[PDB]
């Protein structure tokens, strides 16, 4: 009944959904931290309640009416309680819907890699030694550990995926959608006033300037790594055929642990020595969270609560409480605010501390919007903003003032181009990827024919696209978009794309209002209140304000900006350009 | 001499709902203000009307102290002349508000292990409170036009909610036992001083 019904509503939604959802984190951060399967039985029994009483506040919300009523963030309260997900329809077409989700995790463990039929090196499936037994820079061992892997995956997921996705986009009937691949892309709808009214079609219009204009300014870099393959061993790249994808070392993309050391071709200055500094001195994981804690409170951003420190798990456990190892910032409900990470010290440890800390600092500044709006303004924002300040505490500038580095070592030149080609080529080449597989994500979202014909146009476009293909084909036998962690659940992709973009922006805003002469780099968020309130302007707002009008009101854009991204390598650019000048 | 209620006032084993709050009438007694902040440096005396000096030669009539358990921002919600969702339908003070707030933190005395929900609060009350009203009725809400028969559901709201303290909540949603002085000037002799 108009807004005096939908107010109520909303906030006896707020009261018993906060209460009902600090138990199930509490559930689930039990069963984390001491998992013996009863903590299993009773965060599953928490989570249904959870499930329950969403699914019947949900109902109630399509019971509501939202045509013209609601004009302030109640509108997009209830429109965030209105999306529904795949919920409702009739009994009989919906009873069928359980018997999916059950199945759809088992399916990965079904898997068992090791040396086929032979008791010698083989092993389960641990992330602990996979990270250190897998990656190697061989020409034969990339083979059958490889192709192995995934055809024995996908053997029968495409043949059930493909009435999957069918029945799934069937559900788009009855939620006033066209298409299960403009369901995620739909989520940005955002309209703030006259003449600023969001397009349906936005991603698909403003995607070609951003991307495909400066397609070659990206494609250079790949350049650049063949020659130096070469270099290592012959016969690696053939002079009429492509180089192989499965022998690159690794397609998570997340570092390069053997091709790090042979990528400067002079190889004679010294590299970082961060562990030895740490270990000798006293550094620990309880204290490397309290040097991220100082470092974001000399910048502006609050003190973390008392209870932080008192329930927070930053060690290894006692008595057999066995962890599933994951550096996860974890809210619980009112204000808990504790982090989850049972890691020893390392070098990336402290980097990874930090961007756990940067989450946890996000996470208190939405506290005071309402229960329905406490998450980031974009699904990017908030992995992003945690990232900028993993990527700013690594600078040796701020690693020269704590006394983790002594003061007599002066900055060099090649040093720092070493250290930013590292991030520059971790990252940066990961744009490609996620765009290529979000964009053949939504092609095979619509799901308008078998492949029985496309399957030669679908290799052509491959190959005409990036120019890396097997050396030889395979049978109906695998599936590429299966073995991964953050597909096997059926997540999204651009999270992991937007992501660069944003924290490149902010970065670039930030250190605008940092107001230092110098380099580009140099420049640091740390002891920069006015950055510290720029900042915390945009974290403490949630999804109360359109994304878009909150990245509006900090500096001024419209959407997505490269231009800083070039501009972070445009004054330091003539190292890359003077060495590829040996091409046509 | 006859010490004043504010010791078995204070420290009280358990307080009262805020939907349901103690209001305790004190006569004839010395009130003794300097032995009230003597426990730990955290309280959170702001005291509003009268001097942050007690004024221990000056007598009043008698005060009503009444006590709930509130959380953290609440306690900034209780105030001479604010507004909020505790202010308005379960503890609201006079604009001419004589008399200031005591409010603690009381983490190890009421944060039962797995919550406990013996502290309810008034959500839904669909009529701003007139200032020391309690209002202790149990009495489902109606805010739509079907008329609720003692079933709720949609339209129709338990007023009574429950707080659900618990520890791990933090500086913020944590139980503040709340207490008030309600100094009151309505002739008669003066006997607390
Ligand atoms: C981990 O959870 C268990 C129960 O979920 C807690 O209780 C232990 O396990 C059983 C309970 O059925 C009993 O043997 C004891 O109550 C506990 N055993 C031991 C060896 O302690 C257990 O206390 C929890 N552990 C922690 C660290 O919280
Ligand atoms: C309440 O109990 C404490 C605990 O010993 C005591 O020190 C104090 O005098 C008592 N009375 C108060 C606080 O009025």
């Amino acid at each position: 009944l108009t807004e005096e019904n939908a107010k109520t509503f909303l906030n006896n939604f707020n009261q018993e959904a906060e209460d009902l959802s600090y138990q199930s984190s509490l559930a689930s951060w039990n069963y984390n931290t001491n998992i013996t399967e009863e903590n299993a039985q009773k965060m599953s029994e928490a989570a249904a309640k959870w499930s329950a009483f969403y699914e019947e506040q949900s109902k109630t919300a399509q019971s509501f009416s939202l045509q013209e009523i609601q004009t302030p963030i109640i509108k997009r309260q209830l429109q965030a309680l209105q999306q529904s997900g795949s919920s409702a329809l009739s009994a009989d077409k919906n009873k069928q819907l359980n018997t999916i989700l059950n199945t759809m995790s088992t399916i990965y463990s079904t898997g068992k890699v090791c040396n086929p039929k032979n008791p010698q090196e083989c092993l389960l499936l641990e992330p602990g030694l996979d990270e250190i037994m897998a990656t190697s820079t061989d020409y034969n061992s990339r083979l059958w550990a490889w192709e192995g892997w995934r055809a024995e995956v996908g053997k029968q997921l495409r043949p059930l995926y493909e009435e999957y996705v069918v029945l799934k986009n069937e559900m788009a009937r009855a939620n006033n959608y066209n298409d299960y691949g403009d369901y995620w892309r739909g989520d940005y709808e955002a309209e703030g006033a006259d003449g600023y009214n969001y397009n349906r079609n936005q991603l698909i219009e403003d995607v070609e300037r951003t991307f495909a204009e400066i397609k070659p300014l990206y494609e250079h870099l790949h350049a650049y790594v063949r020659r130096k393959l070469m270099d290592t061993y012959p016969s690696y790249i053939s002079p009429t055929g492509c180089l192989p994808a499965h022998l690159l070392g690794d397609m998570w993309g997340r570092f390069w642990t053997n091709l790090y050391p042979l990528t400067v071709p002079f190889a004679q200055k010294p590299n970082i020595d961060v562990t030895d500094a740490m270990m000798n001195q006293g550094w620990d994981a309880e204290r490397i969270f309290q040097e991220a804690e100082k470092f974001f409170v000399s910048v502006g951003l609050p003190h973390m609560t008392q209870g932080f420190w008192a329930n927070s798990m930053l060690t290894e456990p006692a008595d057999g409480r066995k962890v599933v190892c994951h550096p996860t910032a974890w809210d619980l409900g009112h204000g808990d605010f504790r982090i989850k990470m049972c890691t020893k010290v390392t070098m990336d440890n402290f980097l990874t501390a930090h961007h756990e800390m940067g989450h946890i600092q996000y996470d208190m500044a939405y506290a005071r919007q309402p229960f329905l709006l406490r998450n980031g303004a974009n699904e990017g924002f908030h992995e992003a903003v945690g990232e900028i300040m993993s990527l700013s505490a690594a600078t040796p500038k701020h690693l020269k003032s704590i006394g983790l580095l002594p003061s007599d070592f002066q900055e060099d030149s090649e040093t720092e181009i070493n250290f930013l080609l590292k991030q520059a080529l971790t990252i940066v080449g990961t744009l490609p990827f996620t765009y290529m597989l979000e964009k053949w994500r939504w092609m095979v979202f619509r799901g308008e024919i078998p492949k029985e014909q496309w399957m030669k146009k679908w290799w052509e476009m491959k190959r005409e696209i990036v120019g890396v293909v097997e050396p030889l084909p395979h049978d109906e036998t695998y599936c590429d978009p299966a073995s991964l962690f953050h597909v096997s659940n059926d997540y999204s992709f651009i999270r992991y794309y937007t992501r660069t973009i944003y924290q490149f922006q902010f970065q670039e805003a930030l250190c605008q209002a940092a107001k230092y002469n110098g380099s580009l780099h140099k420049c640091d968020i740390s002891n920069s209140t006015e950055a510290g309130q720029k900042l915390l302007k945009m974290l403490s707002l949630g999804n109360s304000e359109p994304w878009t009008k909150a990245l509006e009101n900090v500096v001024g854009a419209r959407n997505m900006d490269v231009k800083p991204l070039l501009n972070y390598f445009q004054p330091l650019f003539d190292w890359l350009k003077e060495q590829n000048r040996n091409s046509f | 001499t006859n010490l004043c209620p504010f010791d078995e006032v204070f420290n009280a084993t358990r307080f009262a709902s805020v939907y349901a709050w103690n209001r305790k009438r004190i006569s004839n007694c010395v009130a003794d203000y300097s032995v009230l902040y003597n426990l730990a440096p955290f309280f959170t005396f702001k005291c509003y009307g009268v001097s942050p000096t007690k004024l221990n030669d000056l007598c009043f009539t008698n005060v009503y102290a009444d006590s709930f358990v509130i959380r953290g921002d609440e306690v900034r919600q209780i105030a001479p002349g604010q507004t909020g969702n505790i202010a308005d339908y379960n503890y609201k003070l006079p604009d001419d508000f004589t008399g200031c707030v005591i409010a603690w933190n009381s983490n190890k005395l009421d944060s039962k292990v797995s919550g406990n929900y013996n502290y309810l609060y008034r959500l839904f009350r669909k009529s701003n409170l007139k200032p020391f009203e309690r209002d202790i009725s149990t009495e489902i809400y109606q805010a739509g036009n079907k008329p609720c028969n003692g079933v709720a559901g949609f339209n129709c709201y338990f007023p009574l909610r429950s707080y659900s303290f618990r520890p791990t909540y933090g500086v913020g949603h944590q139980p503040y036992r709340v207490v008030v002085l309600s100094f009151e000037l309505l002739h008669a002799p003066a006997t607390v001083c």
